[PDB]
């Protein structure tokens, strides 16, 4: 609910699908934070290489420049005389970008090479991982299994992801006649072991999944992955989406992080809805555990009358320390929309102790340029109703935006102490960057010193004059403190008025004392984290002459507005007010 | 009495007729004061009111077009009818509901398309053998059922990219069986062959020349074919007139929507025709496949029945598939397609043997319930849908229409029809929520005083401050005692 809107826009080359992939670059050598963003379709300075694909590094500061990262800047190698080893040409590199730390990681699932054994084009794939002034070469899958029914075809990189134990995980799905696969590396052994003049290297310490029987065949294992503590020892798993098994009703493998040992398995409930498009792992509801996300763009459901409508669903299972876990499940929204295409942990947005978690609807929206959905996580699980929705702005040119195709966040950019958020639109080629607002948290005080007006009491004397009149006080407080980078002091402006219940243009019955008005307005400043600050005001009701209800009870009506204008930061992000808390507070007392 | 009109004080006609739809309303000023003008409709009688005063609009349902089932459907093609009334319009009150009888009957002797999708994948060069003349055996078959038989052909392997595509050393490309010593047609994505004709000849001679081709993965793209054989209705022929068949035959899994992203196409299909002069689908290498939901809703608007006639080893893949879309069939294929014939003609008895009805641009406001007379004169309540027919039956649904509210426009027309059916029921729904008589209200009418109400269908209404009910003073200023 605290997302900006009037985000920073990041443009790449034309037919580029810039932004296809996006994620955060976070240097431990500097301050300085960059966005990438991957453009599978780039054309390079690559000798001879048409529509390589590249990696672009934009800073979020200064103008807002996207420049490329040089992974590699050489044409295809030669095997013999002018007989090529590699293809690099539609290799669609980027297609898949992950960072951690310094560490850059970016796969060309799409990369052919000629085996050793035969003149052969296979889909292996590659990858390149830079971890800083070094960069080197990494293709698990371009190993002496050459074939279709060997791991050929393994297009590996398809999806990656970084583990905490600095080890890398990497999916290819067309191993072993596309049954998937499953690889797992440390960094510390790709890039101790590179060597140029090898192109099939071995890894020691390796963990793969091994072929199985040919009932498994076109599983599509790897298709999605990510990572997470599955069974207590401090070691992430692996999460891996099979969207094609199970006579493609779909299927998730949660795997051994120490042995690739299978650990649990979740399967779909409709034929093709792909359940396990996509994945993710985060933990949801304050708990250790982590829960596990699961995506099918395609599911239909049915409406109010039978017929079924494509939707899309996202499965929500919570994991239990008996090893169970607590499955509920979110329905899309509108038609063809495909509902749950991309989830994108968002760490804690809006600080309120637990995780928030962000599923996107690419082709939903008015005029079909996409949709995001912000959910809010609870104790009891994540909350159903989506708490915002992010609205993409550019039509299409040739192909449908796909604002929300891609997605990351958990990472705070600008450092104000919210987590902020990267949403991909390859099909405009454009990347565009959400900051999260300060979330300021406001109690409100009202009270009256007497709870029953007797109106023969005339304490009170009615200033200007000797008449002396009934009165009483009301004293109204104002507290307001929030997390994360604010200013230390806030300005409020507070309006009060009286008998608001029977407004309806008819006689008042309460007065305030020295402005002789029914309506009060004070501005008030109040400075973050102090005790509740308080004014009072004397109000007084009018004489018998000049209403007659005596039956309707005088009501106090307290109404405060923040000053987001001044409370901007030097950026321009202004904070906002908590969702929950009410915007209003009321007290009644009766009239005797 | 204590009736639900008298319940509150109605402003006027305009609230009166919204409490319920047995509310009636008086508007001649002979009323006395001491009835109110909202109550039943007898009771306004019982008091001094001109039945020609009350207003109290009814709800009925109009037939406008009626005209009769057809016997046979052989002759007149503008003549044969399946479907009365054609035509009905609806007037209605808030929260009211009407009840309407909706006849269907599938006539014989109807006209049939029959569009042969083939897979020609390399284990399917036996069934291309088997089905050489295929076009006459048919039209032999085919005519004691209709008389008026058209046929087609058409071809799909899988889209001709990486890794689907052989392209291993540059031969492959134009003979990707070069490696079993044998030659065969460079992979194709989708291939109209034949247009629907009735020149039954035509069809054996078009499939003697057809040739298999080969591909990697066991997947097919059939979908892809099956879209396009939908949408493309002028190079497919399909017969607004006619019975639709569209035969899938394969034996081997099919690829579904988000596989293409493996092969580098992420762009959803859009649905169009994408069919050139080449007869060729040219978006096979740039468009995904389609989902089952827009499958579904082509098929639906076409009016296709899709029919899959697969292998032992898939039957049960495709039975759940065809669970998923409405309208279509499961038949066990032979390994050499020997049995497709028979699997044809089962399959159309099956689906003239299925009345089902679906309802189109249904406004939010209303909705429907479906009471279903099916086969003898029993009632199936809550049902839209009859089983175990023959061709000739008639069948016979109940339907009740129900409001919700009052909108704004009051015209908001609708459709009937039965699945895979071109005739169709058209409901003219007219919101009746409105009183004639507020058009001839006097404005700032002296009829209250100084002008303050208007006169509205007999009875002042104040402008703002004004109050009372011959709207004589701004402010009460009044006492019950």
């Amino acid at each position: 609910n605290l997302d900006v809107d009037s985000p920073a826009e990041y443009s790449g080359p034309e037919g580029s699908y810039f932004g296809f992939a996006v994620d955060f670059f976070v240097p431990s050598a500097s301050s300085r934070m960059f966005l990438l963003v991957g453009a599978p379709k780039a054309n390079t300075t690559q000798p001879g290489i048409v529509e390589g694909g590249q990696v672009l590094k934009c800073d979020w500061s200064s103008t807002r420049r996207c420049q490329p990262i040089e992974f590699d800047a050489t044409g295809n190698r030669d095997y013999a005389k002018d007989d090529p080893l590699e293809f690099k040409s539609h290799q669609w590199f980027g297609a898949s970008v992950r960072s951690k730390q310094d560490k850059i990681l970016a796969c060309a699932p799409l990369y052919h090479w000629r085996t050793e054994m035969k003149q052969e084009r296979e889909p292996v794939g590659t990858c390149f991982l830079q971890d800083g002034t070094k960069t080197v070469e990494y293709a698990p899958c371009r190993s002496q299994d050459i074939d279709a029914d060997g791991q050929g075809f393994c297009q590996g990189g398809f999806s990656i992801d970084f583990t905490k134990a600095d080890r890398v995980l990497l999916g290819g799905p067309g191993s072993f006649y596309w049954q998937g696969q499953l690889i797992s590396d440390q960094v510390a052994e790709i890039v101790s072991k590179y060597d140029p003049n090898v192109y099939s290297i071995k890894y020691n310490n390796q963990l793969a999944t091994r072929t199985a029987q040919a009932i498994f065949d076109d599983s599509y294992l790897g298709y999605s992955v990510a990572v997470g503590d599955f069974n207590g020892d401090g070691i992430d798993d692996f999460v891996s989406g099979v969207p094609r098994a199970a006579r493609t009703l779909g299927m998730v493998y949660i795997y051994d992080g120490k042995n690739m040992s299978s650990l649990y398995n979740f399967t779909g409930e409709q034929m093709a809805a792909y359940f396990g498009f996509s994945v993710a792992a985060t933990d949801i509801n304050g708990d250790d555990y982590a829960d596990v996300f699961i995506g099918a763009p395609l599911f239909m459901d049915r409406g109010s009358d039978g017929k079924l409508q494509e939707v899309g669903q996202v499965s929500v299972s919570l994991q239990r320390a008996s090893g169970d876990f607590q499955t509920t499940k979110l329905n899309g929204f509108e038609v063809f929309a495909r509902f749950g295409s991309a989830i994108a942990p968002l760490g804690d947005l809006d600080q309120d102790g637990f995780n928030d978690i962000a599923i996107a609807a690419p082709y939903g929206g008015e005029d079909k340029k996409g949709i995001v959905y912000i959910f809010n996580g609870r104790s009891t699980g994540l909350n159903a109703v989506p708490s915002q929705i992010l609205e993409g702005q550019w039509a299409a040119r040739s192909m449908p935006p796909s604002f929300g195709y891609s997605m990351k966040g958990a990472t705070d950019i600008d450092k104000n102490g919210y987590p902020d958020l990267i949403v991909g639109a390859f099909g405009v080629d454009r990347a565009i960057l959400y900051r999260a607002r300060p979330v300021i948290t406001v109690n409100a005080g009202l009270e009256v010193y007497p709870s029953i007006l007797n109106q023969d009491n005339k304490t009170c004397s009615l200033p200007g004059t000797a008449l002396k009149v009934s009165c009483f006080n009301v004293r109204f407080c104002l507290k307001a403190d929030g997390k994360g980078v604010l200013p230390r002091k806030l300005n409020f402006q507070v309006e009060l008025l009286l008998d608001k219940l029977k407004q309806k243009g008819a006689i008042r019955r309460a007065l305030f004392l020295y402005s002789r008005s029914p309506s009060h307005s004070k501005n008030m400043t109040i400075s973050r984290g102090g005790l509740m600050q308080c004014e009072e005001l004397i109000a007084y009701l009018r004489d018998e002459s000049e209403f007659r209800d005596k039956l309707t009870p005088i009501t106090i009506f307290m109404e405060y507005r923040l000053d987001y204008r001044t409370a901007a930061d030097t950026t321009g992000l202004q904070p906002i007010l908590n969702q929950f808390t009410p915007a209003n507070i009321s007290r009644q007392a009766h009239i005797l | 009495g204590p009736n639900i009109c008298t319940t509150r004080g109605v402003s006027s006609c305009q609230q009166c007729l919204a409490v319920s739809p047995m509310c009636a309303w008086c508007s001649d000023e002979a009323l006395p004061l001491g009835s109110p003008r909202c109550d039943l409709k007898e009771n306004l009688l019982k008091d001094n009111c001109a039945p020609e005063s009350i207003e109290f609009p009814v709800s009925e349902a109009r037939v406008l077009e009626d005209r009769p089932l057809s016997d046979k459907g052989s002759g007149d093609s503008s003549q044969v009818t399946q479907v009365s009334p054609q035509r009905i319009a609806l007037r209605l009150r808030p929260d009211d509901s009407k009840n309407f009888s909706i006849q269907v009957r599938q006539v014989e002797d109807y006209p049939v398309d029959i569009y042969y999708l083939m897979d020609l994948s390399y284990s399917m060069k036996d069934d291309l053998w088997s089905i050489q003349n295929l076009g006459t055996k048919l039209a032999t078959q085919m005519r004691k059922l209709t008389s008026n038989l058209r046929i087609g052909f058409g071809a799909f392997v899988d889209k001709p990219v990486s890794p689907y595509m052989y392209i291993s050393p540059p031969e492959a490309l134009e003979n990707p069986c070069y490696d079993m010593k044998t030659t065969c047609l460079p992979m194709f994505g989708y291939k109209h062959v034949l247009t629907l004709t009735d020149q039954v000849t035509r069809f054996n001679e078009e499939v003697k020349k057809q040739s298999v081709s080969r591909n990697r993965d066991a997947p097919e793209g059939g979908f892809d074919a099956i879209m396009q054989a939908t949408v493309c209705d002028e190079k497919i022929g399909w017969r607004n007139d006619a019975s639709h068949l569209l035969v899938f035959t394969t034996d081997a899994k099919t690829h579904i929507a988000l596989d293409g992203r493996l092969a580098g196409i992420v762009q959803p299909n859009d649905g169009q025709c994408h069919v050139g002069s080449d007869n060729h689908y040219s978006a096979s290498t740039t468009m995904d496949y389609p989902s089952l939901g827009l499958m579904t809703e082509k098929l639906s608007q076409k009016n296709i029945n899709l029919i899959f006639a697969v292998t032992e080893n898939v039957v049960n893949l495709y039975q759940n598939y065809s669970e998923l879309i409405p309208g279509t069939t499961v038949g066990v294929l032979s390994m050499d397609s020997s049995n497709v014939l028979q699997l044809i003609v089962d399959a159309y008895g099956k689906i003239r043997s299925k009345v089902e009805l679906e309802v189109r641009d249904l406004p939010e406001e209303l909705s429907l319930s479906f009471n279903a007379t099916c086969l003898n004169n029993e009632v199936i309540p809550g049902l839209k849908s009859c089983m175990g027919l023959k061709i000739g039956d008639t069948v016979s649904f109940s339907i009740e229409a129900k409001v919700r509210g009052c909108p704004q426009e009051k015209e908001k027309s609708f459709t009937i029809k039965p699945v895979g059916f071109k005739d169709s029921l058209i409901v003219q729904v007219t919101f009746d929520c409105d009183c004639a008589c507020q058009a001839q209200a006097e404005p700032n009418s002296h009829r209250c005083n100084n002008g303050n109400g208007t006169f509205e269908c007999g009875v002042c209404r104040c402008g703002p401050g004004w109050l009372g009910s011959q709207c004589e003073c701004s402010e009460e200023d009044y006492r019950p005692s």
